[PDB]
């Protein structure tokens, strides 16, 4: 793994001692070289996980998320100009280097052996995105956005530290094999319930669940595109992967104590699909869409079936791709017209004639068009939850109906029917945005061809 | 822009917590949640007691 | 026989060339309607032959390969079958849709976005063929949502005209109600019979059959314009005319009841189920009969008439008669 | 350097690679094991995967 | 924990710290200390408004040399402290065999643990 | 750009000052401005409109946004997103509404009651049973190749 | 051409260095060379090694 | 090729048709012309490619593993016995899943061959399918996601304890 880590450190002074009108090509070129290098990772086989010696390993769950992350980085690094392509050279290098350091802590967080190393790199993943969205948030409440962001994520993520030091100093070291291979079932005390509540509630904050979901939408609509896509995709699915790690312990008590979290997740999935049917501020609809899909993920994690884990990881990776794409489209529309609202800039079927195809393809992979990976994830989650209970399928299909409803309402609202003929400033599409579209939707359909990769450790 | 600023960020100011708003929030927020939680308790009690009796159709019930 | 499987797969793959062709075209070949018409005619004239061999002998064969995510105790490959229904239905659909290709050459002559129209129409044709060929129920679900969303695009072909996109939103919402019924049926099939296939389910007829049959009822009323879920029909007539012709002649209008004709050994038993079938179909038939009177559009009248015929087919499934219903589909 | 050397080369890389999760290895292993147990007369998939003689039950 | 020969004054490194092997050349922790020294010289050139990465190279050489030197001595002290902790621990294990008995390692053929399935 | 006093915190009191300010700010007549009022439900001081407004506004006036029913200066009622055509037809219905729902519920109840009277009362012609010869077609059911011989025969009538 | 531009060649040097350092780390972790019960053969036939 | 001993394919049954027509028979000349147009050049191209393949030789070998002794002879914490035992058990779990898949394919084949008489000449294969799936439902089902090997052993101990209690109360 350190051969997949140290060129990211050596990629940092590339941006510094690359001169003017030259940083862009060098950063994009070498991050794509890193994408090939990480595409060379996939070797994992059969019985065990793949150890990258003593500090590191990878399950077949961290591997697709890691390859997704290092593929998502050049997409973002090309995505993040035209709102800072006219700013200063030193601040531009600082921005790009902060993105690279952010990627470095993302890979550090996904490739962890010990949960203490995982927690340090977890809040190391936290800290740069704060600076990025607060400095370039481009709206008058980005202060409140970053403030709620850091305070919710620390104030929830903090008792996880105490619980992990407790598991450190009562049951040996914290290898995942040695957290495995040795864990005795801890019975139903109340202290076990508090420790389970600490760990699971910290990652509940990071998902978010329904009771803590207003963490998200300000930190998307008052944030630039780079921090938005990193935030949504890698941070929410990073919290999901963290719970997928830590849920191996405490099995005889999660049955008795995991009923209300399933409950808040289901009812919040329904109410969040309802809340993003009517709003303006187009950027926020994808944020509440992400809240709905992550509530579905949390139902899938807290029931403990291998079918549920396969559907969980498929839904994670497919929704990461879909949400990152659809955020990039909303960025393109806001760069066209500086409104951020929904009812104003209609039309756009006449003009931007092939951008409509990308809105269509993004809204249909958000619709769960059935050969895509998104319906694979949602389908196996529905199968496992109907095995869990015989009556929850009404809530799942009700989510499905309203999800199709708001996604296709987003499609036929902003880009269907009538130009308001006072806009009269938008230019036709650049090759850069369409290049980002072809960066988005070719890996999703290629994974739809060969999906035996992204299914989890319980393949 | 006046409508958007009234609709998005002018919700929380202004506000006073009254009897009507509190009763409506507790009627729409915890009510149906404890309803679905009671019916999940009911269905899970039935399934637990039935498969503890063992009279389930699990001649082949593999994909759990 | 090698000829049988070979000609069925080339009838499938003749419905692959124009889409990739005008994906990789880059030169505006103006005879593309002529191209689509002659490849659909060639697909039909190749599709008549294995049906002729089928009625000549029989030899009812299934094909299945390229497995993917064979994960737990199930497997699922690209898998479709050539039996009576899936072989008799396809040349009728190709012949009808080829006539619609001719009429859509003429009626849609004076709009210069005709290539996108014929791409969408051929893609919808492919998807409905994928629906009527498959035996693996996941591929049936693929064909289901694919014909639903191509129905959405061809209803909302005319951007502008808020009638059209409102109507298409109504159609897609009733399609998702069909989806929730169908995935209830899929969930019961998986958890009780280890698969979702025609073959193993018909091999092991279960005893408890309330839940999957009610899921079949909900999918059938979600797709086949039944009572309580019908009124997306004048809605669907608010689109173009050959769009409506293909949308409510053979394709997309039988897929609610074609599933019930598919599961005829499952609905051999369960008298309660067939009572639900025939009573719901008679309710649809009377309501479309009383509603079709005093109407002013032509399309709304013909659509209420085909909904009434769908009600007669639900009555036909209420009686233990699948094959008469299938013959009525074709005619 | 983003499509012409990344995308199609990654497609050919992930199209075939060793037996992921020992899949076709398990296929051929199961074929040989089923033929083995059919030849030796015993029923395929002997239940009680752990040896029932190799148990030390807590008596009551 | 407490001295352990505080009698025997503070003694920044004792003579028994020569019995353990020293930290070798190009060990990674002192290499990180050298990288931090280079970054310290770079940010020293960044405080005053001189051009960075230039015109301070004697200061770079001095800062990196001093920090690598101090880090070498601190690594030697660290190694001695961990070694004497291990020696004291194993000598206290050897001094009292009565207090810490070993577990009778019953095999998994006769370990009874209840099941409690998940559904 | 946008004035700080073109936001709208605070409710309606007092009746000279904030009503005059809302007349100046919302581009409306003084008495046409009416707050909801504030029963504690937020809402700022955003006006009340005639609430239907979308199947109203007959399209031959030819205003500035035809599919949006704007006029660039209208106060844009609080439930705008629930009102645009493609959402809710707020037309005058040609008959009624309560009389419509009474007719429809009576019709659905009558048809379901005739269905129930059918469900308790079947129909059948003068027709006997189908005579399956080999013990109600034994040996091709879901088992029993040798288990239960069940002798039962038909008689030639 | 190396002194014409050397900025573009930095991360392959870094990746080769990290690859060699991981090889040196696996050579530093050179215990249990043949002492398993599942992968257990003698050194054969030439020279005293089975993985590097 | 494969083994017909492990994949039962029942022997062929083809009649000779009897016209009793003189139109005659369009599909017979059609399949003769199809053989003359397609079946010969595919054979020619395949023979070309088979010479080009079999001029040189490769080999794949069935990777085979040995047998770990036990998990029952492993100790309490003492990891390096358990790792061998659990990975050997996990490979047995994968090959048992593939046993279930192959027997289900046999059931699909027995369904598709036997015509509409589903309950003729499939009762024994359905019986062995129900036997192996009864064993699988008893042995590997109700453990969930975090199987390592120890939960299967706990299930086995609790199940034979239940059997002991049932037969002792039956005696
Ligand atoms: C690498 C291998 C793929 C390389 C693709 C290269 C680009 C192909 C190309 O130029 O296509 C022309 C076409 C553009 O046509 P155009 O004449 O420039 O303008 C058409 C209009 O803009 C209007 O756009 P449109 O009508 O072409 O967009 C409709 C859209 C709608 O999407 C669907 O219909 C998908 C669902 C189909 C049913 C599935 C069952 O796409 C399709 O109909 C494609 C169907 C197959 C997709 C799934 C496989 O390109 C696209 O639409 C963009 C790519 C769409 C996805 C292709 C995925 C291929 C795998
Ligand atoms: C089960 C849960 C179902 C939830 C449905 C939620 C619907 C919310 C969105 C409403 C919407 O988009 O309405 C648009 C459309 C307008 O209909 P209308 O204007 O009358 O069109 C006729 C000619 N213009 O109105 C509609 O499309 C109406 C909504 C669809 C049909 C609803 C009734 C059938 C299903 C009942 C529940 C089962």
């Amino acid at each position: 793994m350190l051969k997949y880590i140290i060129p990211t450190m050596m990629l940092m002074p590339l941006t510094w001692l690359s001169k003017n009108s030259m940083i862009w090509i060098n950063t994009t070129l070498h991050s794509l070289l890193i994408s090939l290098t990480s595409l060379l990772l996939l070797n994992q086989f059969g019985d065990n996980s793949l150890n990258f010696s003593l500090t590191f390993f990878s399950d077949s769950l961290s591997t697709p998320l890691l390859i997704l992350t290092m593929w998502l980085l050049p997409l973002m690094l090309m995505a993040s100009q035209h709102h800072l392509s006219k700013e200063n050279l030193a601040r531009k290098k600082l921005f790009i280097s902060m993105l690279i350091l952010l990627q470095l802590f993302l890979i550090m967080t996904f490739t962890a052996t010990e949960l203490i190393f995982f927690y340090i790199m977890f809040e190391a993943t936290l800290v740069p995105t704060l600076i990025i969205i607060t400095r370039w948030g481009n709206q008058t409440e980005r202060l409140n956005a970053g403030l709620y962001f850091l305070f919710y994520t620390l104030a929830g993520s903090l008792p996880l530290l105490v619980a992990l030091i407790y598991i450190q100093n009562t049951m040996g070291s914290l290898n995942f094999l040695i957290l495995q291979y040795w864990v005795q079932p801890m019975p139903n005390s109340w202290s076990n319930t508090f420790m389970w509540l600490a760990c699971m509630m910290a990652f509940m904050v990071k998902m978010p669940l329904y009771g803590l979901h207003l963490w998200l939408p300000k930190a998307h609509v008052e944030a630039p595109i780079a921090g938005s896509m990193v935030l949504a995709a890698i941070l929410l699915k990073l919290g999901g992967y963290g719970m997928m790690r830590i849920t191996l312990l405490l099995n005889p008590i999660t049955d008795f104590m995991a009923y209300p979290f399933i409950m808040l997740s289901l009812w919040g999935m329904i109410m969040t699909s309802s809340i993003c049917l009517r709003q303006t501020d187009l950027k926020s609809l994808i944020a509440y869409s992400s809240v709905s899909h992550m509530a579905l993920v949390i139902v899938a994690i807290l029931i403990q079936t291998p079918w549920s884990y396969m559907g969980a990881t498929a839904l994670m990776i497919a929704h990461g791709l879909t949400s990152s794409m659809l955020f990039c489209l909303a960025n393109s529309n806001y760069e066209r017209v500086h409104s951020r609202t929904m009812i104003l800039a209609r039309g756009l079927q006449t003009l931007l004639p092939l951008m409509a195809a990308w809105w269509l393809l993004a809204s249909l992979t958000n619709l769960a068009l059935p050969p895509s990976i998104n319906l694979i994830g949602e389908l196996f989650v529905v199968m496992s939850t109907f095995s869990w209970s015989n009556i929850t399928i009404i809530l799942m299909g009700l989510n499905m109906v309203i999800t199709a409803l708001y996604s296709l309402y987003m499609l036929i609202t902003t880009q269907r029917g009538k130009h308001t003929h006072h806009i009269n400033n938008i230019l036709p599409s650049f090759t850069r945005e369409n290049a980002l579209m072809s960066l988005h939707m070719l890996p999703l359909l290629l994974l739809s061809l060969n999906p035996k990769i992204i299914l989890g450790p319980l393949y | 822009i006046r409508w958007t600023c009234a609709r998005s960020a002018n919700v929380y100011p202004n506000f006073r917590p009254n009897t009507k708003t509190s009763l409506l929030g507790a009627l729409f927020g915890i009510g149906p949640l404890i309803f679905w939680y009671y019916v999940f308790k009911t269905d899970r009690d039935r399934k637990e007691k039935l498969i503890q009796e063992g009279k389930l159709d699990r001649t082949f019930n593999i994909s759990y | 026989m090698n000829l049988f499987s070979s000609l069925t797969l080339v009838t499938l793959i003749l419905l692959t060339m124009p889409i990739a062709a005008i994906n990789f075209n880059t030169h505006k070949f103006t005879n593309y309607p002529l191209y689509v018409k002659t490849t659909i005619s060639c697909a039909f004239i190749t599709s008549m032959i294995p049906t002729m061999m089928f009625i000549h002998t029989g030899q009812e064969m299934i094909i299945s390969n390229w497995h993917w995510l064979t994960i737990q105790t199930l497997k699922l490959s690209l898998s479709f079958k050539m039996d009576f229904f899936s072989m008799m239905f396809v040349p009728v659909a190709l012949f009808v849709t080829w006539s619609i290709m001719e009429f859509s050459m003429w009626y849609m002559h004076s709009d210069p976005n005709i290539n996108q129209f014929f791409k969408y129409l051929l893609l919808f044709l492919i998807t409905m063929l994928i629906l009527v060929t498959a035996n693996n129920l996941f591929q049936l679900f693929i064909g289901w949502e694919g014909v639903g969303i191509m129905s959405f695009l061809l209803i909302g072909w005319w951007y502008g005209r808020t009638d059209a996109n409102t109507a298409a939103l109504q159609a897609i919402l009733y399609n998702r109600i069909g989806d929730i019924g169908f995935i209830l049926a899929m969930a019961w099939f998986l958890i009780n019979l280890n698969t979702w296939d025609l073959q193993q389910i018909f091999m092991l007829n279960p005893n408890d059959s309330n839940l999957p049959l009610m899921g079949l009822i909900l999918a059938a009323t979600g797709k086949s314009a039944q009572f309580g879920l019908h009124p997306w029909l004048p809605s669907a007539m608010e689109g173009p005319t050959p769009v409506s012709a293909l949308l409510h002649s053979s394709t997309m209008v039988v897929a609610g009841i074609f599933l019930l004709i598919r599961f005829y050994p499952l609905t051999e038993n369960n008298k309660f189920g067939q009572s639900i079938m025939l009573c719901l179909g008679a309710m649809t038939t009377l309501f479309t009969a009383m509603c079709a009177l005093t109407q002013n559009d032509i399309k709304k009248i013909i659509a209420f008439s085909t909904s009434s015929q769908l009600g007669l087919m639900m009555v036909t499934i209420g009686i233990n008669q699948p094959h008469l219903a299938f013959l009525h589909i074709c005619t | 350097f983003g499509f012409s050397i990344v995308l199609v080369l990654g497609s050919t890389f992930v199209a075939y690679l060793p037996d992921y999760r020992m899949q076709e290895w398990a296929r051929r292993e199961a074929e040989r094991l089923v033929k083995y147990r059919e030849a030796h007369g015993l029923p395929l998939m002997e239940s009680n995967c752990f040896d029932p003689s190799k148990i030390q039950l807590p008596e009551d | 924990m407490t001295g352990r020969q505080a009698r025997a004054p503070l003694q920044f490194l004792p003579d028994e710290a020569r019995s353990l092997p020293p930290p070798k050349l190009t060990d990674p922790r002192l290499a990180y200390i050298g990288f931090l020294g280079y970054c310290s010289g770079l940010i020293d050139n960044a405080i005053r408004r001189r051009p960075v990465l230039s015109a301070g190279l004697h200061r770079q050489f001095l800062y990196i040399t001093s920090f690598v030197f101090v880090g070498y001595y601190l690594l030697k002290r660290q190694d001695y402290m961990y070694a004497v902790r291990d020696h004291d621990m194993f000598s206290y294990i050897k001094s009292h065999p009565e207090d810490f008995p070993e577990k009778d390692k019953k095999t998994y053929r006769e370990v009874f643990e209840e099941f409690h399935p998940v559904r | 750009s946008h004035i700080t006093k073109d936001m709208l915190p605070g409710p309606y009191p007092k009746t000279p000052e904030e009503r005059a300010a809302a007349a100046k700010k919302y581009n409306m007549r003084v008495e046409d401005y009416e707050p909801y009022p504030d029963d504690g439900m937020g809402y700022g001081d955003y006006p009340k409109l005639p609430d239907r407004s979308q199947q109203e506004r007959d399209p031959w006036y030819d205003w500035d946004h035809p599919d949006l029913r704007l006029n660039w200066g209208e106060p844009m009622h609080w439930d705008l997103d629930m009102y645009i055509r493609n959402r809710v037809d707020t037309s005058p219905t040609p008959v009624n509404w309560n009389l419509m729902c009474k007719h429809l519920f009576g019709f659905v109840a009558f048809m379901l009651f005739m269905f129930w009277v059918g469900e308790t009362y079947p129909t059948y012609q003068p027709v006997g049973p189908k005579q399956y010869p080999y013990n109600n077609l034994y040996l091709e059911r879901g088992g029993d190749p040798n288990k239960e011989p069940e002798p039962v025969v038909h008689y030639e009538i | 051409v190396v002194r014409d531009h050397w900025i573009h060649v930095l991360v392959p040097v870094g990746f080769v260095f990290g690859y060699y350092l991981d090889r040196k780390n696996d050579e530093k972790l050179a215990a249990f060379r043949n002492k398993s019960l599942l992968y257990k053969r003698e050194l054969k036939p030439n020279e005293e090694v089975t993985w590097k | 090729s494969w083994d017909k001993d492990v994949y039962p394919e029942p022997p062929r049954r083809t009649p000779a048709p009897s016209p009793q027509t003189s139109l005659p028979n369009p599909i017979t000349y059609l399949t003769k012309a199809f053989d003359l147009l397609v079946d010969r050049p595919v054979t020619l191209v395949r023979e070309f490619i088979e010479r080009q393949h079999a001029k040189n030789k490769y080999y794949y070998y069935h990777r085979e593993f040995r047998r770990v002794p036990d998990i029952t002879e492993c100790h309490e914490k003492d990891v390096l016995c358990m790792f061998e035992a659990e990975m050997q058990w996990k490979r047995d779990y994968k090959v048992d899943q593939e046993i279930v898949n192959i027997i289900q394919e046999r059931l699909k084949a027995c369904q598709q061959r036997e015509g509409e008489s589903h309950r003729q000449n499939c009762a024994k294969e359905l019986q062995q399918f129900t036997q192996v799936v009864k064993a699988y439902q008893d042995r590997y089902h109700d453990l969930g996601a975090h199987y390592s090997a120890r939960k299967c052993l706990a299930k086995q101990k609790q199940r034979m304890l239940a059997e002991r209690k049932a037969t002792k109360e039956a005696a």
